[PDB]
């Protein structure tokens, strides 16, 4: 009846083609702002002094980049963790020089993806669903917050956040390895277990379901037309898939309950990505990967190398050349 | 459900099984222990002991460079 | 009291969910877990004392509880030197014995008490739907929390004081005689930006500010406790919130996640409530120490540190912050908001003063900077100090690093717990936590999206 | 090879005197080096001042030369500058100032002897001893 | 080599203990399959 | 009732587990090798 | 009863461990490969091939052990135990790195036997062989990485070592020497693997949160039986949810599961094509337009050129230790390094 209640009913409506909700009332402005500023900056931002040493890095397409090398360059190291909106700049050109677009895009994007997770819960509540899809989405959200927010906070500068580009991401990863030895960190190893196993189990699940499809089509048409949207019955024989997979390994290694199988399919890469998000978030505070350098000595005391020592030689080569003009003192304290 | 074999939970909860294994599993453990502690593993696999990584006449890495006569090469490397 | 899944509908891996409507057993689980917390406090303090070299810095020895006891002003003197081993041992012994008492009480309520307390007393009997009794328990816990804040205030004001790292003559255990009761300062700490140079409440820089805030927190908590004991929840609160045990758990999980994040940032950035004599330098402190150390060394070699330009054109040792303050050069330009008791003597109104740098640097500041630079919070998981490219000979990870990493991980997983329990509480109060009813599936009655 | 006596034989003074450490003395000197020296002298460098490192050429170029046991012991009692002109008792860790360096007030004279012996033996076990910070 | 003797002999003790505690049923299973 | 003892499953278990326990005892003795 | 059909009966019994005709290839080869890896990482050095300690016997841990690649002097010699290098000596064979082609060859033939096992059990059970088709991805990865990459290079030395930190070395080596992150074939591999992980997580979460209320317990896992006919979760509700959240949604179960198959298998095949290119040093190392500009203009810096500098530094600081057979003496003054580090 009231205007506010009519607005509340429109906002929370399940009949909206794209669900808005109250989390969407924050999601849509922040994500549209971040999208518009990212597109404009990726095409036409001027070079950005990321290291705060008056050495501006061309990040945009109009300044000589391609798609692979293009990036929205992180804000200046001179700024650090300081809040740098447009109204704190004396001009828009100064804001562009110091990397203000990165701060704007990253802050609105982080709010938007947290509101995406809230909106996923919201729509699951309005649809009468169980609510934990947002918990699975909290693993990419945690990883994004680790590389765009938590690593800058721990390192003390938004210039340390992952750049918004392909080659910028590669640069972030290589400097990360040289400084934190992320490959030797077990949380990253758990993340690699998560993504390799998630892809493995995606291939397994998909291959077993495709293998055990019930014959409902001819050999001419696509087999996907054997499934009708909203059909009551099962489109594949789970018992046949279980018989195959419990003969492929052994009987008790195969799921027969589809709900336990799908909980495992959800839980494995989510827990792996949670662990790798926490690994990056803890190397924000410089709790680094394992240091086994010169761990093996002979009886005289001479160092016998291992593969970790060769890995350290690679890490040193990455470190001495990174931000080549930014260091004035002997130690890269942060 | 059962393919024919005795179920494992029946097997490992038996007196006769643990009478056999209380002996077999620790004595395999001590067999591996005496493989290492008598030093036979070094001679079997050619792994240097902690004082034969470098000799008094070779202090560099003994990187094999021969393609066929590697036995004499390892010998003069010691 | 169902102790199996046919009698409860909860599997063993969700088995403590069988305790939701069993109040006395639930009280026993809590008291038993509380006893675990006090047990760790006592046994870890005894371990840290047993693994304490008192002539060695606490941050060098992997200690996290002895710094907390020393910050309160127990067993320490000027510059954090341990005068007495005994107060740390006393704090450990007291927690360990109280934990024995609490474990006996938790095991009693969990295994022999009334399973439900509502058939024994109306005071301890709680129904989750009973909004008045849950607000009474809020009020009790609020009164005792305010008393704990006032107990910290009493320790700092009337019981020997606390460790002030900013004290003249160097940091020492001093008595706070003039805490700031000004609500402008205390609550404008809450309005400061959570960003660089402002730091929200992490930038609280003096023991007077901390103690005045704790007086305000104690007053606020006691007033709010008397509030929740004297009032029922209002209609807006009843219409906005879910009123169930899982809901209240998830609300507390969200608060705990917030507090773990804040504690990680607090131990990473603040050196007032986490003094660097006990917790080691912060990352910002160590970087500024490296810049100051090499400024001092190159000035002793005759270099003009003001007019020295670096390879990039900025000053090698001294430069300007984006607002113009004279700050250390190099990558530490990002840490220019760092304040520390070894560095504030060399800071003028415009930043780092040239005259003080030229002729007022003391040898203890040089020693402190070298120690802090060589104890930067950088370390491998296996506790190998320094940058990760260093070889294995320095057994060090800063307590700041351990505490910040642990509490950030705990804060994240407790945000995950909030999401899991807030969603399940809403789904269970709405009635679809077990899945979609086939006959009344809600999407089947909606119009098509296109 | 083993940790031979030739590895433990090091110059004792400036006059050609030599001393041979024991295995226990070398182990104790290493342990003391891990405990107190490595925070600035990891792998023989000096993070605070790598112009003055623990390399053997660095030790030989000091005034007087610090490539022998008694010179390193004297530096650990009364540290000086590299040219021996200035006083570093308030700036380098030492055993004569327990007021400002309490981490070494429980070290005896034999402990200083052991850590000096390790400081002379460790350069011939690592070729990157006393190099650049990143080496 | 005495090393070979003292390495093989624990395996011999394990095998002979398993044999003298399973051999009746082992010979029975061998008989029932011919 | 009256199961076989020696099966393909028995050999499948030992082929893996007998050298596994042997190798574990080896690595346990390796833990006490001094430099 | 013919002897072949009697053997076919015995090989394809319903036992705890299925053998099959494929088991005669799979089980001895997989056992040889696994036992060789465990034997090498427990006992066998890399001191004469690499100048490294890589067994538990030398004091390395689980991260730092490997069956390391053989010496570069052997080229692509298959390094048989009876071969002209080892000459029957097992100790010499262990020392020259013959366990690497032992593990790699038996592993490759065991992988063949495993996909043959997938084919055999799929035929016996009566299902389609899409598990074997999906497993073509891992075999493509193994063949391109452990076999055709060293075959294209100078020796088996530059193959990845069968170890955790050895694989990390191979990974960093391919970054610094090949710019393998910049290769689009690896980017498609990354997209496929992260998409497969995404699809796994999203598919599991969607099914667990669109389950039908088919039981009275809060434990929803007991509301399923394998022999039931109807779906355990609501595809209509899931479709409406993802249509309103994401914009699009799956409407076909079979297409959903084929896509869950398709994404990581295609990623593995694409990354394998890139590794085949890298075998011949056919890299996507450089964008020549940006180097020509950067050589002409010292004001031009992108993240690409920074990565190029990172690769140069890694190569110069790693190659003397990573390739000790080359005797790379790089004096300290030629090592590229930035200011003060
Ligand atoms: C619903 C709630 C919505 C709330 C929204 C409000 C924003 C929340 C997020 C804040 C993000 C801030 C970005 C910049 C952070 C920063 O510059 O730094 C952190 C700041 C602290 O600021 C620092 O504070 C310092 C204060 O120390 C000063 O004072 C000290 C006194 O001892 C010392 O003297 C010290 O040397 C001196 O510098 C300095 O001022 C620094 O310059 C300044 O940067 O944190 C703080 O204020 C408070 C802590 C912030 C939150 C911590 C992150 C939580 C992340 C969770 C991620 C979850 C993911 C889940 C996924 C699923
Ligand atoms: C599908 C899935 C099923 C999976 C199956 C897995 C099991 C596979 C079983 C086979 C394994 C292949 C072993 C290949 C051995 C090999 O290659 O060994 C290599 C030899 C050639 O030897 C090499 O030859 C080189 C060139 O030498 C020549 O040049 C030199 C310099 O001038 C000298 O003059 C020298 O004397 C002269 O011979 C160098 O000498 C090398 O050191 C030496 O190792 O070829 C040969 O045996 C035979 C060459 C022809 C057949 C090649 C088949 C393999 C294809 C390789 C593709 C190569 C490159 C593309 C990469 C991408
Ligand atoms: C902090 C950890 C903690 C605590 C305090 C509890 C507490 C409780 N759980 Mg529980 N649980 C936990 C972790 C915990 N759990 C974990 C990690 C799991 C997953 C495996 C479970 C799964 C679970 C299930 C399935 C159930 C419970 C149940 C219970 C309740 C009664 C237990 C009972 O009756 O059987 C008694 C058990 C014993 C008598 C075994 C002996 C154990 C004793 C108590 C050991 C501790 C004694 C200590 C050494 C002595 C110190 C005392 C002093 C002298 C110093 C109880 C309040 C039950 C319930 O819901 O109640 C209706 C139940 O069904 N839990
Ligand atoms: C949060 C903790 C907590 C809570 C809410 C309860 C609640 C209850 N207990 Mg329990 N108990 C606890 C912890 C707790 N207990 C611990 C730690 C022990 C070990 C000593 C016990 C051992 C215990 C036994 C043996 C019995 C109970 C009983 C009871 C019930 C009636 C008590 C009563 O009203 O008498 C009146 C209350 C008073 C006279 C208040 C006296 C003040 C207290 C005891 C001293 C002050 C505490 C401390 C010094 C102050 C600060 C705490 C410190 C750790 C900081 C009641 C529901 C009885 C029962 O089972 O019900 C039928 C029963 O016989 N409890
Ligand atoms: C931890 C102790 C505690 C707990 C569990 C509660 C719990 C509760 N209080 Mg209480 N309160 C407390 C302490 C506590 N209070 C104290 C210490 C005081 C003294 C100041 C009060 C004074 C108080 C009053 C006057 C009222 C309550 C009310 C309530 C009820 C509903 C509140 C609500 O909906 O939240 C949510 C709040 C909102 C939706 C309002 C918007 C607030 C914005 C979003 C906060 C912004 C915070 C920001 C994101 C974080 C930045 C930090 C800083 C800048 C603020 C609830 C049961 C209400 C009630 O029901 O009466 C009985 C009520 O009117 N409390
Ligand atoms: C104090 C806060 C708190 C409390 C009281 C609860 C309480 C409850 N939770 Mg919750 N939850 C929390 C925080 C909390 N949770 C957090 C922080 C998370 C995110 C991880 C979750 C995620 C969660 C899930 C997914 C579920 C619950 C569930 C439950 C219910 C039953 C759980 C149970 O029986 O324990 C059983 C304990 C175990 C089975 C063992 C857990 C051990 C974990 C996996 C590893 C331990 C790691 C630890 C750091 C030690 C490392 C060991 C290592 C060295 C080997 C119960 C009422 C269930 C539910 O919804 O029912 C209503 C359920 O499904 N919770
Ligand atoms: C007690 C452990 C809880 C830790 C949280 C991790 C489990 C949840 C992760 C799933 C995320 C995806 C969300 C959508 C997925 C989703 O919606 O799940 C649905 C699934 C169905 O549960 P039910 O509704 O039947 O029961 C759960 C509650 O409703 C009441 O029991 O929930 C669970 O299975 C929870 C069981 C977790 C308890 C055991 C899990 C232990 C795994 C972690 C062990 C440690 C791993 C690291 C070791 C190296
Ligand atoms: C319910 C339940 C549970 C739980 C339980 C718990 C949680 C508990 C606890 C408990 C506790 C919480 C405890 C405790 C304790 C303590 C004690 C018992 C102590 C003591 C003492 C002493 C004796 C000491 C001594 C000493 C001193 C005096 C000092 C010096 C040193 C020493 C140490 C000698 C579970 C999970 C199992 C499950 C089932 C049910
Ligand atoms: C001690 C101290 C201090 C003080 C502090 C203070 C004084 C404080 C406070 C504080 C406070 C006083 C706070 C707070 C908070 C709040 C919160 C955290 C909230 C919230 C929220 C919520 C939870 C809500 C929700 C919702 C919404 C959003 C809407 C609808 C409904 C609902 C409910 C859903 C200082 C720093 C000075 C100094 C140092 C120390
Ligand atoms: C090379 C070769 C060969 C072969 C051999 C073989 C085939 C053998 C073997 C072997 C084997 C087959 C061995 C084994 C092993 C093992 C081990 C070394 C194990 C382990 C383990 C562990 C350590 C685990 C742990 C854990 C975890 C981590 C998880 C859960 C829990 C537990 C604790 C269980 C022949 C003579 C033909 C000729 C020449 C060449
Ligand atoms: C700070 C918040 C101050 C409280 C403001 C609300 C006071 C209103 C008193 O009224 C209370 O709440 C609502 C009005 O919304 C009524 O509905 C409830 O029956 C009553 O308990
Ligand atoms: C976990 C698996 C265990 C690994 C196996 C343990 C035994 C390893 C080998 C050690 C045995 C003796 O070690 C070495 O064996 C080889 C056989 O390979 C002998 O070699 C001898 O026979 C071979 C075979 O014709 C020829 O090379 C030659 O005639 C002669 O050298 C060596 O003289 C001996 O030094
Ligand atoms: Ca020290
Ligand atoms: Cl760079
Ligand atoms: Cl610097
Ligand atoms: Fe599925």
């Amino acid at each position: 009846a009231s205007l506010w209640e009519q607005f509340c009913q429109w906002v929370t409506s399940t009949n909206n083609r794209i669900y808005v909700g109250w989390f969407g009332t924050l999601m849509i402005p922040t994500l549209l702002t971040a999208t518009t500023c990212f597109i404009i900056a990726f095409i036409a931002a001027p070079p950005v002094d990321i290291d705060g040493i008056r050495e501006p890095v061309a990040g945009s397409l109009l300044y000589g980049n391609n798609i692979i090398s293009g990036a929205v360059v992180p804000s200046s190291n001179a700024i650090g963790l300081h809040f740098y909106p447009i109204w704190e700049a004396a001009s828009l050109d100064e804001w562009l020089y110091n990397g203000g677009p990165y701060q704007l895009v990253v802050f609105h994007f982080l709010i938007g993806i947290f509101c995406y997770m809230g909106r996923q819960w919201e729509l699951s509540y309005r649809l009468g669903m169980r609510p934990w899809i947002c918990v699975a989405y909290s693993a990419p959200v945690s990883a994004a917050t680790a590389v765009f927010l938590i690593y800058p906070i721990g390192q003390g500068s938004f210039s340390e956040g992952m750049p918004l580009g392909i080659s910028g991401t590669f640069n972030f990863m290589i400097v990360f390895q040289a400084e934190h030895n992320i490959l030797m960190h077990p949380f990253h190893m758990l993340g690699v277990a998560g993504v390799f196993g998630g892809s493995l189990f995606s291939a397994m699940h998909g291959s077993l379901v495709t293998s055990s499809l019930v014959r409902e089509t001819t050999e001419v048409e696509s087999q996907n037309y054997g499934y009708k949207f909203g059909q009551e019955e099962e489109t594949y024989n789970i018992v046949a898939a279980h018989g195959y997979f419990g003969r492929l390994i052994f009987q008790y290694a195969s799921f027969n309950n589809s709900r336990s199988l799908h909980f495992f399919l959800g839980a494995w890469p989510v827990i792996g990505i949670w662990f790798t998000a926490m690994g990056v978030s803890t190397m924000a505070f410089n709790l680094n990967g394992f240091n086994f350098n010169q761990s093996i000595l002979d009886s005289q005391g001479r160092v016998i190398g291992t593969w970790a020592d060769v890995l350290n030689r690679a890490n040193i080569g990455f470190e001495v050349m990174h931000e080549r003009n930014a260091h004035n003192f002997p130690l890269d304290l942060a | 459900g059962t393919t024919g074999e005795r179920p494992f939970s029946d097997i490992v909860t038996s007196i006769r099984y643990w009478v056999i294994h209380s002996i077999t599993i620790p004595m395999l453990f001590i067999a591996g222990w005496l493989f290492v502690s008598t030093g036979l593993a070094y001679d079997a696999f050619g792994t240097p002991r902690p004082d034969e990584y470098f000799t008094q006449t070779r202090q560099e890495l003994p990187i094999l460079q021969e393609r066929y006569d590697i036995n004499q090469e390892i010998q003069e490397f010691n | 009291g169902g102790r199996d899944l046919p009698s409860t509908g909860f599997a063993w891996w969700s088995g403590n969910a069988r305790l939701i409507n069993l109040s006395g057993k639930l009280l026993g689980a809590h008291v038993a877990h509380a006893g675990l917390i006090v047990f760790w406090a006592g046994a870890m303090t005894l371990f840290e004392v047993a693994h304490f070299i008192p002539e060695k810095p606490m941050y060098e020895q992997g200690l996290i509880l002895l710094p907390h006891i020393a910050t309160l002003g127990w067993g320490v003197g000027p510059a954090g030197e341990v005068t007495d081993i005994f107060p740390f041992f006393v704090v450990g012994v007291l927690h360990l014995i109280s934990s024995a008492v609490l474990g006996l009480g938790g095991i009693y309520h969990a295994l022999r008490g009334p399973e439900v307390l509502e058939e024994y007393s109306s005071f301890f009997g709680y129904d989750w739907k009973d909004k008045n009794q849950m607000t009474n328990i809020i009020g009790y816990h609020l009164i005792l929390l305010g008393c704990g804040a006032l107990l910290l205030v009493f320790k700092a004001m009337f019981f020997g004081g606390v460790y002030d790292t900013w004290a003249p003559g160097g940091g020492d255990v001093r008595v706070i005689t003039n805490p700031t009761l000004n609500p402008a300062i205390i609550f404008g700490y809450l309005l400061k930006a959570p960003f660089g140079g402002e730091g929200w409440i992490i930038s609280v820089n003096n023991m007077e500010d901390i103690i005045g805030g704790h007086i305000w927190i104690g007053l606020i908590c006691i007033s709010g406790g008397i509030w929740h004991i004297l009032t029922k929840p209002f209609g807006w609160a009843r219409r906005a919130l879910i009123w169930s045990g899982e809901a209240y758990l998830s609300y507390s999980l969200g608060a705990l996640s917030l507090m773990g994040f804040i504690a990680s940032v607090f131990v990473w950035f603040n050196n007032t409530a986490y003094p660097s004599e006990f917790y080691g330098p912060t990352g910002m402190e160590a970087s500024q120490s490296q810049a100051f150390t090499f400024l001092v060394r190159d000035q002793r070699l005759g270099a003009n540190i003001a007019s020295a330009q670096g390879p990039t054109g900025l000053g090698k040792y001294l430069m300007r912050s984006p607002s113009g303050e004279i700050i250390f050069g190099g990558e530490t330009m990002r840490f220019w908001d760092f304040r520390g008791p070894w560095l504030e003597p060399l800071r003028g109104p415009n930043g780092l003063d040239l005259d003080k740098l030229r002729n007022d640097i003391q040898p203890w500041q040089v020693r402190r900077a070298a120690e802090y630079m060589t104890h930067a919070p950088l370390g491998s998981l296996n506790s190998v100090g320094g940058v990760i490219t260093d070889v294995n000979s320095f057994n060090y990870v800063s307590p700041r690093a351990w505490l910040a990493t642990s509490h950030f991980v705990l804060g994240f997983f407790f945000l995950v717990g909030h999401l899991w329990h807030a969603g399940r509480a809403r789904a269970a109060a709405a009635g679809f936590e077990k899945g979609i009813d086939r006959e009344t599936e809600p999407t089947l009655f909606m119009p098509d999206l296109d | 090879v083993e940790l031979t006596e030739s590895t433990r034989t090091i110059p004792l003074d400036e006059a050609g005197g030599t001393t041979t450490l024991t295995a226990r003395q070398f182990t104790n000197g290493q342990k003391i080096f891990v405990d107190t020296c490595t925070q600035c002298h990891l792998q023989g460098k000096t993070k605070t001042n790598n112009n003055v490192s623990l390399g053997l050429a660095d030790l030989a170029g000091a005034e007087p030369r610090r490539d022998n046991v008694l010179a390193l012991v004297e530096f650990l009692k009364n540290p000086k500058s590299y040219d021996g002109e200035d006083d570093y008792s308030e700036l380098h860790p030492n055993i004569s100032r327990p007021d400002i360096y309490p981490e070494m007030r429980n070290y005896t004279e034999d402990d200083i002897f052991d850590v000096a012996g390790y400081t002379l033996i460790a350069p011939k076990l690592d070729e990157r001893w006393g190099g650049t910070i990143y080496f | 080599d005495w090393r070979v003797i003292v390495v093989v002999s624990p395996l011999l003790i394990a095998a002979t203990w398993a044999a003298i505690n399973i051999g009746a049923a082992a010979i029975r299973q061998l008989q029932d399959v011919l | 009732v009256t199961y076989p003892i020696f099966t393909v499953r028995w050999l499948a278990v030992h082929t893996l587990a007998v050298p596994s326990v042997f190798f574990v005892g080896a690595i346990a003795a390796m833990q006490f090798i001094q430099r | 009863r013919g002897w072949f059909d009697v053997l076919d009966d015995w090989l394809k019994r319903d036992r705890f461990v299925f053998i099959g005709w494929s088991g005669l290839l799979l089980f001895p080869c997989a056992f040889m490969a696994l036992g060789g890896w465990l034997t090498g990482t427990t006992f066998v050095t890399s001191w004469y091939t690499h100048g490294l300690a890589s067994s538990y016997l030398e004091g390395a841990n689980f991260l730092t052990v490997a069956v390391s690649s053989p010496a570069d002097a052997f080229g692509h010699s298959l390094l048989f135990l009876w071969g002209p290098e080892a000459q029957g000596n097992l100790t010499r064979w262990f020392q020259i790195g013959g366990l690497w082609p032992f593990v790699a060859l038996h592993g490759a033939f065991g992988l063949i036997g495993f996909m043959l096992r997938q084919f055999e059990i799929s035929r016996l059970v009566g299902i389609r062989p899409y598990n074997a088709i999906a497993f073509s991805g891992p075999i493509a990865v193994f063949v391109s990485v452990f076999l055709m990459y060293p075959l294209g290079q100078s020796s088996w030395f530059f193959a990845p070592s069968f170890g955790v930190a050895g694989i990390f070395r191979f990974i960093l080596f391919l970054q610094g020497f090949h710019n393998w992150t910049l290769n689009p074939f690896h980017m498609m591999g990354v997209a496929g693997i992260l998409g497969g992980a995404l699809l796994c997580a999203i598919h599991g979460a969607t099914v667990e949160n669109t389950l039908f209320e088919d039981g009275e317990d809060s434990n929803t896992f007991r509301a399923f039986e394998p022999t039931q006919a109807e779906e355990t979760y609501s595809m209509v509700t899931a479709n409406r949810f993802w249509s309103q959240i994401f914009g699009i949604a799956f409407s076909n179960k079979r297409w959903l599961h084929f896509f869950m198959l398709f994404v990581p298998v295609t990623g593995l095949w694409m990354s394998s094509v890139g590794i085949v290119g890298l075998a011949l040093n056919l890299r996507a190392y450089d964008f020549v337009s940006q180097e020509l500009r950067a050589a002409e203009d010292p004001e031009f810096e992108t993240f690409y050129t920074k990565n190029i500098l990172l690769n140069e530094g890694m190569r110069a600081w790693m190659a003397p230790q990573d390739q000790p057979h080359e005797n790379f003496i790089f004096p300290e003054e030629v090592l590229p390094r930035g200011n003060a580090l």
